[PDB]
């Protein structure tokens, strides 16, 4: 019983607005991403109410697209919504960092200096619902008061202070440091069940770089960053593009990169297929599943490799100090079924989910409500086991959140320091050619679109040759500003 | 539920149909064949809370 | 076609000289010696 | 005109700019509350000004 | 490198990979099915009536739809009332000019409590009753109250499906012979799952490849010499050598895919029960 | 009454034979190690109960020479099945040393 | 029948992000001398620096240990929600009032 | 050197962080509170005392 | 709210009541009382908070 | 959005790469002969093993 | 395939080359007036002369 | 050349090699769009009424 | 009617001329993948022969 | 392009005429060493 409202309340609740059918009786708002709405839809619990996949490890089918991290037992957001107050009515105090990287870490040289942010008081960015709605719809509205800067000075010698500040304005002395994950986004819009896309961006000069991240997320939650204000952006929860939180990032079929559109990547017949980063076969074929998923030979031995230098010696489990949060390893978790047979089995008849009843006069029919019905034996599932022996056939997809699909440019893909040789072996040469990607992806229902990091250098320099000048000269190679 | 899922297993006093008016079937047993009416006798927790 | 003769490289510390190398003397001697407590170091760009 | 095989996007896609109005035109919302059109409509042609 | 092995596996006909069962699981571990049983000649039911109709025919249905032209809608014998819609307001009023249904199980079937109970589907919108040959055997079954008998009460349909119980034990069966299944106290007839053990593969596949083995062995040399470079006693625990030798270097707590290797280990609330009693310091009610 | 049956699904159960009880006129098999002579058996509830020996963290003394890795809360035999379907028929993928 | 309404929760983004302006360029800030007035920042469209604050400190500290001041919680859903891994039901014994 | 600020935060109604109710959370999720209607210009209650 | 809400009332702890014919009075004892509706948590939340 | 003037493609044309899944989705069949499902459908993102 | 999200050309957009047959297929008109057949038409595939 | 839709125009960018924008380096307010037409004024860019 | 095709721009030394024709979509076998579904047209393919 | 409009879907074969020549060499017995390209279109 309470492993059933822990299946009813906590993943059965989450199916998309396609399930969920509304009571009778009671109508609904038209807004459809309002919490208004999402308050009468009623899930039912006979789809998945306990006896769903019995003794697997499988999560249902809708579940590819809904995120978890919309959830109310998201763990964060236990500890962040409740450290302000359980009310409606809460007067916040809250201290925001210096997250942009170039002035982040800048140790600054004595002067003056004028300094501007601006804050983004709009409510639907500001805050992370959990189920996501209209939220300045609803009317939600954050005001500000008065905002400071607290500073903290090391209290410096004057022997030392003195003399530091007339070290750190030489050439040589300057400070200078990177971006971690130095890259370039380009995001791109791949329309609503298309199921492949082409790229190109045109004919540059490829200097120095290293790796391309790629992924995908829902375009309802997105935003439109370079305006201020931002029209359109219904759902406010759990932005991917801003939280580091990727989940669509398991929908790839097949990923191949070409060069000029005549050379494939990294070619030669290094990898099995050379003119395929295939991702997740969906047939047998010969065999190339690693590890009961349907996940290739050709391609777990790159993203195993790129993030560890595991793979040709060993395929041993990575180092603990090196297996991080936001790591391909730790969230990469394989699945399976026995789905019974529609063909062999003569006796196979399907059910539809208003017909199928478990707990037949023990239950509700129709959403959670009171005893109706009879007691009576059951229908669905077919027994997988034992003496009554239905024949069956297996599922092997699996889903890897959190992270981000690695290529790393490089001749044996080994991540070994900051340039690659392959990446400075076109300086050797002086080419500038162009690419193109193709994109092999699952259909879907909602538009979705498509997240590309070309993890390129981005390295800043700045020195203050006098007292309160300070100059910033950027750089980017390749992919630069000028 | 109740032990059993029976909640009032009132006989039903069998019969059999036959033209405009039907009676005295053979083999029902008139003086016990119990059944239900409307649902079980069902009592309520709230065990999460 | 070397990295290093590349002049935007060495001027922004993508392939060139460790940070104990083209600082001037005077700095890495007190670096090493305020590192205990005044952490200066994760602003310099050692270059790989 | 009349695909009927269903494979979509043969062409080129190029990348979405940053700002409102080339993500989605689905019934947006003002910073107060009231919706604001889509941008299929035309009633987003002048600046409607309270 | 590994070696890839593909094949098929029957896993025997004790697999069960969870405790509990999955069919009438939320009903009681004890409440039977709403059976008929069989006397020299005569019948007794212990069934129920949920779908309170209004109007039986002669023996055609029970009038549940209400058309526009004079259209009364009846019941399919194999498909409805069907067992998990029933009244919805715990006000019945049953016993008023309305009629109620059900559908009470025949005794060519076997019987068992309606935990662990299962009977396959035999029509696609839901179909209950099995078929002989295409007449899916449900008859007419009607019953009438002893106050003002002949008046119809309860036209409740029989059904002769394929019982099995795919994880059930029967504890406690009662004392009847041979031959007589759905008997007069055979209702009692609670049940119980079976244990869930697990059909899966071996850790770190230890024994697949077998080593420590003199004689069947085998062998790495070149063809120039086929000099071997693998010489196998009898004594050398290699399959045990390798699993350990993983605690030695690496992460024993992490559970790999590829090796399927995951470490056989207990849960210390199991091994060492550290019993404290419960927590009922207050009463908890229905 | 949650606890009771905690002991009763994990260690009152893994007790070796002459402790379990034969239930009434069940054709139970004769083969120690089949699976559905280990199936039928039904332990006593009362020999390990929720009352018993409270207080100590004692490891059940029958049971201290039992396997808890026969013990279906194997969290790494436990893993392997769920990773390899929940079924009859197995068309297994495997990869070995 | 009064089933509850469903929860969510209002909460301030982690790590504050998005309550600073980055890469509007055209709505940055700028740090500059007060006698020079001249940007040592420009931003860029794109060059995420969302994604290299946020995902950044996962590799100098750990994100798992909760935090106070700039609300840095984690997003960690429990792995077994989403991937639901069943044990059927833990009872094999009656239970009841 | 961070900032801090400052403010009154509104959250909409739609908050609710806590699942289930806190009113009356132990009760049936199907029975009423003690009241009656007008059947026709007239009242029967359905109460408890 | 204290000093600028309107209606707040001051009712304490033998006053105070919601589950109110499912939680014994005063102590782990057994539940007495009807069934009515809360009074104490005030709601913090809707349209009403 | 409603085109109505039914010159096509004025979009720049990238090649199909050599795959199955990018040339068309009508119902396929496998080398024995039961049919394969269409790339439109959702069925064809899990690996049916039989 | 059911775009329902209404930005539209996503797609680089590559010049229209100047002949007659690639800017509109609507019910054209020979220069004396007889209309002539639309490019979607395949009667304009042979060269009708009279 | 007598063009008469040309303020139907709403916002206008431009880019280089598909990464550095022109004017670039932040010559404008907003550099990397000309917006030619705003049809929201917030702030108030709306030059000549 | 009209299909636009593009390639970027690199080195055009040592080409001959082109060679263009039109296929139906049946009559090419995607011949990258081993085994390639939908593939149902058995006849003269022209993209080989 | 300019083609003719059908109901069927259609592809088109541009295949242009880019050199496509292969050499081999051999120092010794059980070796081959095939040293090639296409200009342009090339491998690298």
């Amino acid at each position: 019983n309470l492993w059933r409202s822990f299946l009813y309340s906590n993943v059965a609740l989450y199916l998309p607005d396609s399930y969920k059918i509304t009571p009778d009786n009671i109508t609904l708002p038209e807004n459809k991403n309002t919490y208004a709405y999402m308050n009468g839809r009623v899930a039912v619990p006979s789809a998945l109410d306990t006896y769903v996949n019995i003794g697997a490890r499988w999560s249902p089918d809708p579940m590819d697209n809904v995120n978890p991290f919309n959830h109310h037992r998201n763990a964060g957001l236990r500890y962040r919504s409740m450290l302000l107050g359980n009310g409606r009515y809460v007067p916040f105090h809250i201290q925001v960092p210096q997250k942009f990287f170039a002035i982040k870490n800048l140790l600054l040289l004595p002067g003056s200096y004028t300094y501007e942010w601006n804050f983004r008081k709009d409510v639907n960015m500001i805050l992370q619902s959990s189920l996501g709605n209209d939220l300045r719809v609803d009317g939600a509205s954050v005001r500000f008061d008065s905002i400071n800067l607290y500073a903290n000075f090391f209290p410096m010698a004057h022997n030392t202070a003195s003399t530091l500040e007339a070290m750190l304005r030489n050439d040589t002395n300057d400070q200078s440091f990177n971006d971690y994950l130095c890259a370039a986004n380009m995001l791109y819009p791949i329309p609503s069940n298309a199921t492949s896309v082409p790229i190109s961006i045109p004919s540059r000069n490829w200097a120095a770089f290293r790796g391309w991240s790629f992924t995908r997320l829902k375009t309802k939650e997105t935003p439109s960053l370079g305006s201020g204000f931002d029209p359109y952006f219904t759902y406010s929860g759990s932005v991917p593009y801003l939280d580091g939180t990727f989940y669509l990032n398991h929908t790839f079929k097949k990923v191949s990169i070409m060069f000029d559109s005549s050379v494939s990547w990294p070619g030669n017949d290094r990898l099995l297929t050379p003119n395929e980063f295939e991702i997740k076969r969906t047939v047998d074929g010969e065999g190339y599943n690693v590890a009961q998923c349907n996940m290739t030979k050709d391609w777990f031995l790159i993203q195993m490799l790129s993030h560890y230098n595991i793979g040709y010696q060993g395929f041993y489990v990575p180092e603990s100090y090196k297996d991080r949060m936001y790591s391909f390893f730790r969230n990469f978790q394989p699945m399976s079924r026995q789905v019974v047979n529609t063909t062999t089995y003569k006796e196979y008849q399907n059910v539809t989910l208003p017909f199928q009843h478990n707990n037949s006069g023990f239950v509700g029919y129709m959403g959670p409500t009171m005893r109706e019905g009879q007691a009576y034996p059951a229908n669905y599932p077919y027994p997988l086991i034992g003496q009554t022996a239905v024949p069956s056939l297996t599922q092997k997809k699996f889903l890897c959140d959190r992270t981000m699909w690695r290529i790393p440019f490089s001749s044996n893909f080994m991540s070994m320091g900051a340039l690659t040789d392959l990446g400075q072996n076109m300086l050797y040469a002086n080419s500038a050619h162009a690419l193109d990607m193709t994109f092999e992806v699952d259909p879907m229902d909602e538009p979705t679109l498509l997240y590309v990091l070309f993890e390129v250098f981005d390295v800043v320099r700045i020195h203050q040759p006098h007292r309160g000048v300070i100059e910033a000269v950027y750089l980017r190679t390749p992919f630069s500003a000028g | 539920f109740p032990l059993g899922g029976s909640a009032a297993t009132d006989t039903y006093s069998g019969i059999k149909a036959n033209g405009q008016t039907w009676t005295a079937d053979d083999n029902y047993a008139d003086r016990g064949a119990e059944i239900e009416s409307g649902n079980i006798f069902a009592m309520e927790i709230n065990l999460a809370a | 076609a070397t990295p290093s003769m590349m002049p935007q490289w060495s001027y922004m510390h993508i392939a060139g000289q460790d940070a104990s190398e083209y600082l001037s003397p005077g700095l890495v001697q007190f670096a090493r010696a305020t590192d205990t407590y005044f952490s200066l170091g994760n602003k310099f760009r050692n270059p790989t | 005109v009349s695909f009927k095989g269903g494979v979509f996007s043969p062409y080129l896609t190029t990348r979405l700019p940053a700002w409102a109005g080339v993500r989605q035109n689905v019934m947006g919302s003002n910073v107060d509350g009231r919706p604001v059109a889509p941008a299929n409509s035309a009633t987003l042609t002048y600046a409607t000004v309270g | 490198t590994y070696f890839d092995i593909r094949g098929v596996l029957d896993r025997g006909p004790s697999f069960k990979p969870y405790s509990g069962t999955a069919y009438n699981s939320l009903a009681p571990k004890t409440a039977p099915n709403p059976c008929e049983w069989k006397d020299n000649n005569k019948i007794k039911v212990r069934g129920q009536a949920p779908f309170i109709g209004t109007n039986i025919n002669k023996d055609n249905g029970i009038q549940i739809g209400t058309d526009t032209t004079n259209q009364p809608i009846y019941a399919d014998k194999t498909y409805q009332p069907e067992p998990q819609v029933g009244q919805t307001q715990w006000n019945s009023e049953v016993g008023a000019a309305q009629k109620v249904a059900g559908r009470v199980l025949k005794d060519t079937t076997p019987m068992l409590p309606c935990y662990g109970s299962y009977a396959k589907p035999t029509n696609e919108k839901g179909g209950q009753a099995s078929l002989i040959t295409l007449t899916s055997d449900v008859n007419l079954q009607f019953f009438a109250l002893p106050s003002t008998p002949n008046e119809p009460k309860a036209v409740l349909y029989a059904e002769n499906v394929s019982i099995e119980a795919p994880d059930t034990h029967l504890v406690y069966k009662p004392d009847v012979a041979q031959g007589t299944i759905s008997s007069a106290d055979l209702l009692t007839q609670q049940a119980a799952p079976n244990r869930p053990n697990y059909i899966g593969f071996r850790d770190n596949f230890i024994g697949l490849m077998y080593y420590n083995s003199t004689g069947n062995m085998g062998v790495l040399a070149g063809q120039a010499s086929q000099l071997n470079a693998v010489v196998d006693l009898q004594d050398r625990n290699t399959e045990l050598s390798y699993q350990l030798m993983l605690d030695a270097l690496g992460d024993r707590s992490r559970y790999f895919s590829m090796w399927n290797q995951a470490v056989d280990s207990y849960d210390p609330d199991v091994r060492i029960i550290e019993n404290h009693g419960v927590e009922d310091e207050l009463p908890n009610y229905c």
